[PDB]
């Protein structure tokens, strides 16, 4: 009832440059976050067992 | 009482769910000593081969002995009745009060 849809049409935009920046932090927090997991994991475990 | 085989046929049962529980706990302890294995400390390395090893071990065996009963009913089979005698014996414990009325120098 909003509107007749036709809402999402293709488009192109490029890729960003790459560098040190940025993939190099995420994948490190990647990791935080992961090991994070690993720490609840052993927790639950811990808790369950 | 029960037949004996059935006496050690339970206590190798029990005794195996003791080992499952023996099991769980181990994965317990090598669950918690991995994650400060992860944390960096360096100390309680060679703890972790010993755990492991266990672990492994009384994971193995205890399905080999369990194995082993199911085993042992496969060759089982083939190896109210007490009705058949029940009057019977009521009818000697009924004689034998008798007894014990006929005499009065034992009803002390």
């Amino acid at each position: 009832k909003v509107v007749k849809p036709s809402s999402l049409n293709s488009d192109k935009i490029p890729y960003v440059a790459p560098t040190k920046k940025e993939y190099i932090e995420l994948d490190i927090l990647n990791k935080g976050w992961k090991l994070q997991s690993l720490n609840e994991s052993k927790d639950l475990l811990r808790a369950s067992f | 009482m029960q037949p004996p085989y059935i006496q050690e046929r339970l206590k190798s049962l029990n005794d195996i769910e003791t080992q499952l529980c023996s099991m769980l706990q181990e994965a317990s302890q090598v669950t918690f000593i991995f994650g400060e294995l992860k944390r960096g400390n360096e100390s309680v390395k060679p703890q972790f081969e010993n755990h492991v090893k266990q672990f492994y071990e009384r994971l193995d065996k205890s399905t080999t002995q369990l194995r082993k009963e199911i085993q042992l009913l496969d060759e089982n089979v083939g190896t109210n009745k007490k009705a058949l005698g029940q009057d019977t014996e009521k009818m000697e414990e009924q004689l034998d009060l008798l007894s014990a009325i006929l005499d009065p120098s034992k009803s002390k």
